[PDB]
RNA sequence: UGGGAGAGGGUGGUGGAAUUCCCGGAGUAGCGGUGAAAUGCGCAGAUACCGGGAGGAACGCCGAUGGCGAAGGCAGCCACCUGGUCCACCCGUGACGCUGAGGCGCGAAAGCGUGGGGAGCAAACCGGAUUAGAUACCCGGGUAGUCCACGCCCUAAACGAUGCGCGCUAGGUCUCUGGGUCUCCUGGGGGCCGAAGCUAACGCGUUAAGCGCGCCGCCUGGGGAGUACGGCCGCAAGGCUGAAACUCAAAGGAAUUGACGGGGGCCCGCACAAGCGGUGGAGCAUGUGGUUUAAUUCGAAGCAACGCGAAGAACCUUAC
C-alpha cells in the first residue's frame, strides 16, 4: 500500500501499456488495451489507451495511490489520450516526462522503418 | 534571439565554460540549432564539437527529458 | 446532396393536439398518403392510452418519444479493409425521426389484430420506456458505445 | 613566407544513447503484430518498470541547399602521422606548361579467401496472413552478409547522364571560406534566376550546354548483344576487349493536343449517404436469348436492345 509513486506509459501504435510502479520503480501494477479487453487493432486505439490508464489508475488508487509520476515512453496515439485518464483518475499528476528512448543514432532499424 | 547574442565575450573553445555553454544545449539537452544561435558555420562548427567535449566530458548532459 | 443542406420540411400541426410531432408522428403511419386512415389510428390509440392508462394521450406521447430518443448510433465506414461502425451523436432532427420510425416500427410487430391498439401497446410501453422500440434505442446506443474506441475515425 | 577552413585519409584510443542478451527486484494474462488478422512469444511469469553487467554495431542534437576529396566517397569526440586546397606578401626559379594512347595506382555496394567477431538488420530459407494462386508486397522468425585484419574482386543511374586545361563574354541573388581600406571591394568554392549566345526542345548560361584553342575517349540505325569466339585478368562469380549471321522500316530524343491514372486540387449529379417504395422470391402479361417445326419473317445487343420498331398479328395486316 503507497500512495505516492510512478506511472508510466508505453504508448505504441499497435497497443499501449500504462504501469503503476512505486517511487523506487518497482512495479506496483500494470495495463494494457489487451487487458482492457480489446484485442489487434483496437488496443493501440486512443479511448482504449484512455482505458487503460484508467484501469491502471484504479490498481494505483487499489493501493491507496494518490499521485504519481506521469512519465511516457511511446509516440503512438494512445499517448496523449492516456494522460488524460491520469489526470481525471483522481490522481495528483505531478511529472509529466517524455522518456521516449531515441538512440544516439543506435542499430539499424527493420525495413518497416526506412 | 540568438543564444549568443545574448553574451559577452566568451571563447567557444573554452569548453570548461559550462555555464555558457549550458546554453547553447536544448532544453532536452540536445544541441540548439544556429537559428536559435546565429553563430557561424565556423563558431558553430566550433561549438559543436566543444560541446561534444563537455558531454564526453560530463559537464554537460547527452540528453534530457521533457517535462511537459 | 452536395451544395444547400435541404432544409427539413414545416409539418403542419395536427389540428386535435395542435402538435408538428404528433403530426409527424402521424405520416411514419400513413400509407400511400392515407392519411385520414393513419390519423384515425393514432387518434384511435389516443383513445385507448386515454382510457388504459387514462392521462394526458400527449404527455404519454412525448414522454414516450423521449424514452426511445436515442443520441449515440454508428455509422458504417470501409477505413482500410475494415468495414467500420463508428459511434456518432445525433441532431434533434435525426433523433426525432429515428424515435418516430422505431415507435411505428416496434408498434408494427406486436400480436394484436388492430393498428391502434399496436400504436397504444407501443406508447404505453414506449411512455414506459420498454419494449422493442426502447430496445433498439437501447440496443443502438449500446452497440454505439460498444465501439466508443472507433471515435475518432469520425466525420 | 605568414596564415585559414575542412566528415580529406591512416593509426591508436575513447563517450554516451539505443537495441539485444544475462542477472537481481517488482508484477500479471497478455504482449506483439496488421488494413484486419494470423503466425509467434508469454502462466515454465512475458511486455510494461528499476538497478547491475556483457557484447556488437552506428554516431541523434549540431546537420545545412554546408564543408572536404580526383573519383569512389567522407560525420560521436581525442591524439599522432599524412595529403589536397584557398588567401595575403610579390620574395625566389624563369615556360620548368596542358593533355595524355598504353602502364601504374585508387575505385561504393554486392561478392570471394582466410581468420576474427557477430548487438540490430537481414538475402537465401521457414512459418502466418493476402490471394484464384503469392515462390512477393505485410507480419513472425531466420542463416550467409552486414563489422575487423589482411588478400582478392574492379562493376554501378561509378550521373552534373556534361573528360581536362586555359582565355573571353551582362548582371542579380543566396551561401560557405580568406584579404582588405569593412557602406564596399578583393579572392576561392557551392546553389538559384537570368543578358548575349547556344540549344530540336527541354534548358545551359562566368560552376556554359556560349565564343575559341590544345589533348584524350567515344558514336555511326534497332535488335541480334555487351552476347559468340578468341585473348587477358580473376579462386569464383565474372570482368576487359568485343563480332558476325539473321531481322526489322524503324528504334529514338524533345515537346503539342488529347485520353488515361487504383496522381492532386477543386466542384457537381437520387452517384453515395438519410429515407420511402420497389425488382430478384410466386403466378400471370409482355419482350427477348436459345431451342425446337413448314416457319417460328425481320430488325434493335450495355448504359444508349429487350411493354422497343409494333399506338392493336384470327384472315388482312405479313415481310415467313
Amino acid at each position: 500500500q503507497v500512495a505516492s509513486g510512478r506511472a508510466y506509459i508505453h504508448a505504441s501504435y499497435n497497443n499501449t501499456i500504462v504501469t503503476i510502479t512505486d517511487p523506487d520503480g518497482n512495479p506496483i501494477t500494470w495495463s494494457s488495451g489487451g487487458v482492457i479487453g480489446y484485442k489487434g487493432s483496437r488496443k493501440g486505439t486512443p479511448y482504449a489507451a484512455q482505458l487503460a490508464a484508467l484501469d491502471a489508475a484504479k490498481k494505483a488508487m487499489a493501493y491507496g495511490m494518490q499521485s504519481v509520476d506521469v512519465i511516457v515512453r511511446g509516440t503512438g496515439a494512445g499517448r496523449e489520450q492516456a494522460i488524460r485518464a491520469l489526470q481525471a483518475s483522481g490522481l495528483q499528476v505531478k511529472s509529466i516526462v517524455d522518456d521516449t528512448p531515441v538512440p544516439h543514432n543506435g542499430c539499424r532499424p527493420k525495413k518497416k522503418f526506412r | 534571439a540568438k543564444v549568443k547574442a545574448t553574451l559577452g565575450e566568451f571563447d567557444l573553445r573554452d569548453y570548461r565554460n559550462v555555464e555558457v555553454l549550458k546554453r547553447f544545449l536544448s532544453e532536452t539537452g540536445k544541441i540548439l540549432p544556429r537559428r536559435r544561435t546565429g553563430l557561424s558555420a565556423k563558431e558553430q562548427r566550433i561549438l559543436a564539437k566543444t560541446i561534444k567535449r563537455a558531454r564526453i566530458l560530463g559537464l554537460l548532459p547527452f540528453t534530457e527529458k521533457l517535462v511537459r | 446532396a452536395r451544395r444547400r443542406r435541404a432544409e427539413v420540411r414545416q409539418l403542419q400541426p395536427d389540428l386535435v393536439y395542435g402538435d408538428v410531432l404528433v403530426t409527424a408522428f402521424i405520416n411514419k403511419i400513413m400509407r400511400d398518403g392515407k392519411k385520414n386512415l393513419a390519423a384515425r389510428i393514432f387518434y384511435d390509440a389516443c383513445k385507448i392510452i386515454q382510457e388504459k392508462t387514462g392521462q394526458e394521450p400527449l404527455k404519454v406521447f412525448k414522454q414516450a418519444v423521449e424514452n426511445v430518443k436515442p443520441r449515440m448510433e454508428v455509422r458504417s465506414r470501409r477505413v482500410g479493409g475494415a468495414n467500420y461502425q463508428v459511434p456518432m451523436e445525433v441532431s434533434p432532427r435525426r433523433q426525432q425521426s429515428l424515435a418516430l420510425r422505431w415507435l411505428v416500427q416496434a408498434a408494427n410487430q406486436r400480436p394484436e389484430r388492430r393498428a391502434a391498439v399496436r400504436i397504444a401497446h407501443e406508447l404505453m410501453d414506449a411512455a414506459e420506456g420498454k419494449g422493442g422500440a426502447v430496445k433498439k434505442k437501447e440496443d443502438v446506443e449500446r452497440m454505439a458505445e460498444a465501439n466508443r474506441a472507433y471515435a475518432h475515425y469520425r466525420w
